[PDB]
């Protein structure tokens, strides 16, 4: 019954392991703004945002083309492909821009954030900064958090826009439908305050759980650089269980 | 502290396999039982275009599933076999009695004791023991057929309870059946 | 050692479960098997949207598949090769006498006897050697046609019999076909 | 991916017919009456080898 | 194995939620067993199980 005790003491640790991480989060946002933090923040958004822009643009196409391929192959025998502009849009607006752009963001900037803080604990820059009294939560962590909350809804919008344009490309330029029925079948059916603004509220509360779980495992990792690499793959599991789990709990609310 | 350390791992596992046995139930596999079902049969002329393991309804509510359809090549006619339920096609012990005393009110009725025999005891003594056995609450000449469920979907079996005195037992045969007629028969019928 | 090797063993089990669930609960591998499936050929004119690997019916019930289809560019007509069951599609050891009793009685029946009646045994010795093997419960004047199930459906083949005294060998043609019809033909088919 | 696709389809059946409600019969029916094995599943694994 | 099993569900449930919400006004939800299966067999099991 001893391996039972090993499993039992492991998930007891994971619960406490959460209760530390919530206390670190409330200690960040409930603080006065540091002097000249904006110049730190904009450089941080250079690192997390602008670097990840290429890998989501060209991944914006290949989700769009397969939606523009199976979306055509399904709709041809039913004949009523006045829904091609609507069955590219309503999936890409409701689910695949909140979901798939999260699992690609947890990949690049979700995991490169927990390395950069994982490297800073080991060489003890974070320890040396404390003895000068600059308290590295406000110095290193907090611009690396606010460049993740702001920069993900600025990405799913760029994901959903290049996705819909991608569905129009292989649709009407290589297979051929009415270019009029695409947008006129689109613009009428897709409300703004019900669909797009609900497509961003999902992409904010994904950006919080995908970064706060990421910036925590870099801070509360250990040294001994098998201690970095066990943590950079501890976020990418723990993000994708909480991206998709929190998705389904949300889509039942707004689209019950 | 082996008190909770072992209480964490154990309470997960017995619950955790109890999630897996949920996945065996809603997979169409070994679970999802019925009420002591049984296989009658009927003979159509053509059910062509039928899916087996389909729905079978009483009026508009499911009472069981089809089991098998097989051909005989000598007469070139199909024969079906389907499972019903023993809670929707069954009787209460009271409801068995209410038809048996109504059987003699139908077999030896006020008009039926006048033009079958003046002492038709063989109709009176046999409605006792035939009702006492495992009988089914499905009538004598109630013809079964194939419906379509709307315009789309797939065909299923429809029981038309037309009248009834002489009830059926487990494994019996409905001798009144109606085959399917698709859309191409209808067009040639019209024009 | 044995600690992780056996916990690989439950991973092959879980993959082994969910391959069976894909093979024999969804995929059509439970319904692909024939038994000495012989092959025929027929000459059509309209096979519009009739894919290969369909599921053929005979009398309301499936019997088998459609093997492969090409054009014969010497007479501009479709060629359809298809698997035909030699079991449930034909007969078996009980039915051999059951057709020997009927090919004899319907040949040497004294009103219809004079269609090579028995000079010595010309009605009786001919009919048993007329079939003797490879013979079907499939009419000599049957027509096959192309049918589908529903307002979209999928195309298959429909072997409808009618009349019929003689039958077909393993490998022959049907002298009566009927090509598929659709909206491009239907409205002109009315008037 | 085989274990992914199997638990995915079973998951769609759960919130479909146990919390919203359709004809389970119809479900299974259409399911097995459209999905070939050598055209779809075996092509769903050839893609999952050259991804691996 | 664990992270793809419980991620196998949440892809299935959202397919069992939007797949229901789309198909109800068209009424023809004899395709629910087919529009859960053919996407999960043809694309999302090769694609999403790779990115996980």
């Amino acid at each position: 019954m001893n391996t039972i005790a090993w499993l039992g003491r492991l998930v007891i640790e994971r619960i406490r392991g959460i209760g530390v991480a919530a206390l670190m989060l409330l200690q960040i946002i409930f603080s006065l703004p540091s002097a000249g933090g904006f110049g730190r923040f904009v450089y941080q958004m250079h690192r997390v945002g602008v670097m990840s822009l290429l890998i989501i643009t060209v991944s914006g196409l290949f989700i769009g083309l397969v939606l523009g391929l199976q979306g055509y192959s399904i709709l041809v025998n039913v004949g009523s492909e006045s829904m091609l502009g609507t069955m590219v849009s309503l999936t890409l607006l409701r689910e695949l821009a909140p979901v798939v752009a999260a699992l690609l963001f947890a990949g690049r900037a979700g995991s490169a954030l927990t390395a950069e803080i994982g490297s800073m604990k080991q060489s003890e820059q974070l320890a040396s900064m404390e003895m000068i009294g600059v308290d590295p939560l406000k110095q290193i962590v907090s611009p690396r958090l606010w460049a993740g909350i702001v920069s993900l809804p600025m990405l799913t919008v760029i994901f959903a826009a290049i996705g819909i344009v991608g569905g129009k490309l292989v649709g009407v330029d290589f297979l051929g439908v009415d270019e009029g029925s695409f947008w006129s079948g689109m613009q009428n059916n897709v409300q703004f305050g019900h669909d797009v603004v609900n497509g961003i509220i999902k992409s904010i509360v994904f950006a919080l759980l995908c970064t706060w779980i990421a910036v925590f495992q870099g801070y509360a990792c250990d040294p001994t650089p098998e201690g970095i690499a066990t943590a950079m793959t501890r976020t990418v599991v723990y993000s994708s269980l909480c991206v998709l789990g929190f998705d389904f709990v949300l889509t039942a609310v707004m689209f019950g | 502290s082996r008190t909770s350390e072992l209480a964490v791992g154990i309470f997960v596992i017995i619950f955790g396999i109890a999630l897996f046995f949920l996945a065996m139930k809603v997979s169409g596999l070994v679970g999802t039982n019925l009420s002591d079902g049984y296989t009658m049969k009927a003979q159509f002329d053509n059910v062509n275009g039928l899916k087996p393991r389909a729905k079978v309804t009483m009026s508009g509510v499911t009472i069981g599933r089809v089991d098998s359809i097989t051909l005989d090549p000598v007469t070139r006619l199909a024969t079906v076999t389907f499972d019903l339920d023993g809670k929707l096609t069954s009787f209460n012990a009271e409801q068995l009695k209410e038809v048996q005393k109504n059987a003699l009110d139908e077999l030896r009725y006020s008009s039926d004791y006048t033009q079958a025999t003046p002492a038709q005891q063989k109709t009176m003594e046999q409605q006792l023991i035939s009702n006492m056995n495992s009988i089914t609450s499905i009538d004598e000449d109630a013809y079964i057929m194939v419906a379509t469920n709307g315009l789309l979907g797939e065909k299923y079996l429809k029981i038309v309870p037309g009248g009834g005195l002489n009830y059926l037992k487990r494994g019996d045969t409905i001798s009144n059946t109606q085959g399917t007629m698709d859309l191409e028969d209808l067009i040639s019928k019209f024009i």
